[PDB]
């Protein structure tokens, strides 16, 4: 699937919680952990649409009270081919 | 309460130890399903109709399977039927004299230029 | 058995319903359907007394709203030997 | 077919119209027309349950406005064996 | 001809008047007169559809006044093969 | 002849009635029936001016009450050559 | 024969019902179903005049309440040759 | 089965919903979708009479509030051989 | 037979009554009686749709006041093939 | 004896009492005792209709005040063959 | 599809309805019906997450008013391997 | 893509807007633009169930205030195989 | 440019005025005119964003009071690759 | 981004 779910948190611990939660909850693959800077870490998952929604919901529920928080949980169902060039392909 | 056949027909049976328009007006009804699915005529007996208890194939069961949203859209039906009443110009009249079969009580016939003919 | 159950109805559709009902309800044997005249049709069943009671009650319940209806439902448990000669042996 | 559909009418004309309508509506076989007396004619058809339902509905709709009328429209889906003896086998 | 015309009258005087009228109006053969019961007499004719139509219309107008009247006048252009078994083939 | 008469009706049944009437009234050729859209149907005939006039008037009178009826009945005794190109030459 | 029987209905369901009724009513051959435009569908039957008359009456009655219903039922007993060119000869 | 069930809707969305509903509810085969004109789409199903009845009812209940709606629902238990010619054999 | 009729009752007695009524009323085959737990007993019949509808009506009426009662009476004209596997095939 | 008599009770003690009562009271043969679940126990007798009727009255009045009591007392006079598949033939 | 959707109902009738509904509603496969005890029956569907969501919504809506109702409707988008061993793989 | 999303609009500008929105929102394939008649254009998409849900929502929103508007938006998660035969497989 | 501007008008005259105006106003190409049905005509122009805005505004201002008017004037800056399949390439 | 949002 091609949907994208992104969770941004303040700090890495919340983000790992979010990643864990997302990946356990729904059939989604983790494609990146990005250190945005300023303490913002974005964790990104790709999956089919239902999966992404579920995962992102689950992850947000997990990370909201962990560490310094959740900044954003967002799902984009089909991303334009251009945005793909700025999205991590696998988690490296 | 012993239940069973004795419970039935109370008061229509004699000889016992103890004793001793089919079809609804057409005007009133339009059928949900016409033709051979009509329910206007009361067919007694083991027909295919369904009562209160029976839940089943049609009703919410057919209706809620598929999600739908209905919008509101501007309808200006354009058709011969719709335009039946379309506002018209004043109809042509003939001031001609001479025998020309100049009937006036018939349907409007027009000639070139919109003249009544 | 020798009991007689008789259902009289106005019209044949009600009588056939009654008959079917009676036969299904109890062990009884349909012995006659008679066209009395004037629209009265009598359907007669023989059998044991309990069976006959059950049958007639079922039959009546069944034919009361069918057609022009039920005129009579009656059980006679033993019928005189003389009245036998006016009662049908098998349906014709 | 073991189902039976029956239409009772006041007079013969409505009944012939019903038989015609029924037989045209579905695959039912006319097994009999009976004169019950008092002006009642019962026309009877045997077919599969659904066919019989359709046919009876058709006959009733058609015969209703022809003649004095319709008295009863009835369907017996499984008819008991005893009742068969009373019911007419083939039209004559 | 294969088209059935039927007229039902209350009493036989109306029926004879109607048969006579029908037969006179068009080239239709009287194939039956039936005493239904209750005083309903149905007289039935067969012929081509136009002939049957002419006959029934004429006959109905003729018999309406006579006696107790006309119950029904009906034309069936195509008579189902099944319905022909319940139809008289010759007048007796 | 070269006159044109046209009847536009709402529906095809009125138009077929009109065409019949027109062709019957006078010696005219039905050169076309067109389905305009929305239910307008136009029937067009050619012939001499008198013939066309008789035909159109007759046809009009015919179809006015058939169906949803006449929209228009028109006669053109001389048709500009340019118009001939938009007019049917034979009925297809 | 030559008669044309035509029923125009608003929509196809009404028309199929009418066609069925007409063909079951009399010996008419259904020669066409035409979608005029606007939702008008005309079904055309051909036969002898009596047959066509019977058929059109039956069909009209039958389709009247089916859907949006009947717009027109018309009989043309003898059809002009020119009008034959605009009439469908077999269904398609 | 040879019975015909037809649902006419205003618009194609209602029709696809109906077809789907009908086919799911009962044992019916979709044989056609037709565009009448003017926004009417007719969906036609074939099956046994009972099945077709169930299906049409289900379909109507479904399509009634989808889109512009249900115009008509109709069952014909036996369809004449002439009518078969105008009925779509398989979906297209 | 494709259709399924299921009646659920509290207790075996209301269920036997329902089953009997159903099987007698229309031609359906009991394919199962299930002891669900809690005292609910489901009796399931399979037949053609008209039959199944008639049967379920009979059954519900019959068991409504027998013992604890009727929990449910339901009809599925065609069940998805997957459901068939969870459905009983010969009565227990 | 083809009639059925059934008593349903809440609990086994009231049921054994009912069976004993029934068998003692009349010429009935006990064909089963079934644990429905939830605490319902159904004891079933077979016999002729008069006998069954006596026996069911007996059973009911006997178990009504024993234990948790009677849920159902019911008599079916003729039991359909299909239903016989769901009924215990012999006790134990 | 590794999502699991489960509906629990009070009784089997509501559960079979729910199963049928789910499977019809979306691309889910029925994997089992477990009796549970106490009158609770659980129907389970596997499929992709959105398909499961649709199915469950449809099923809940379907079974809520059939019988005694819906106890619970739930979706688990990814099911842990350990849970798989307590899940019926195939419906029987 | 198993699922179907359909938007019906009055006019093509609203439909093109709908299609554009739908295809951008989620991963769906536009399988058809259908000109229904009467000004109805139906735009149809296929994709996985979550996608079609988002696409339809988006398209509907987009199209409502463009032109004459939205008539209907419908999602069918699995469509019966029969229905597939009437559904467009690529746009033309 | 890939921007699309579309004007829908009731009738061809308004549409042609719109096309003229658009084409005269900015550097856009008329790539299509479509007759939607129901009297709707859609005129479609492709060009660059600014150009398309100018053109559509011009076109609307032009066709608003001409004929039956403008139904819709719309601009879509980049149309999805899938919506290009439904868009007319050349004005033919 | 959902259908709905869109010491």
């Amino acid at each position: 699937g091609i949907a994208l779910g992104m969770i941004e948190t303040r700090g890495l611990v919340p983000a790992i919680e979010a990643a864990d939660a997302m990946t356990k909850a729904a059939e989604v693959r983790l494609v990146g952990r990005q250190f945005v800077g300023g303490g913002y870490v974005t964790v990104l998952v790709r999956g089919e649409t239902g999966a992404v929604n579920a995962a992102v919901r689950a992850g947000a529920d997990a990370c909201e009270r962990v560490g310094d928080g959740l900044v954003a949980a967002h799902i984009i169902a089909r991303v334009h081919s251009e945005v793909e060039n700025i999205l991590p392909k696998a988690p490296q | 309460r012993i239940t069973g056949p004795g419970m039935l027909a109370t008061g229509l049976i004699t000889g016992t130890p103890e004793f001793r328009l089919v079809c609804a007006p057409r005007s009133d009804q339009m059928d949900r399903v016409s033709g051979e699915g009509k329910e206007r005529c009361h067919i007694t007996g083991d027909d295919w109709s369904v009562n209160k208890h029976i839940t089943g194939t049609a009703g919410q069961w057919a209706s809620g399977r598929n999600p739908s949203m209905r919008g509101n859209a501007r309808v200006v039906e354009t058709s011969a039927f719709a335009n039946r009443n379309v506002p018209k110009p004043e109809k042509p009249g003939s001031k001609i004299t001479g025998s020309s079969g100049n009937d006036t009580q018939g349907s409007l016939i027009t000639y070139s230029g919109g003249a009544r003919g």
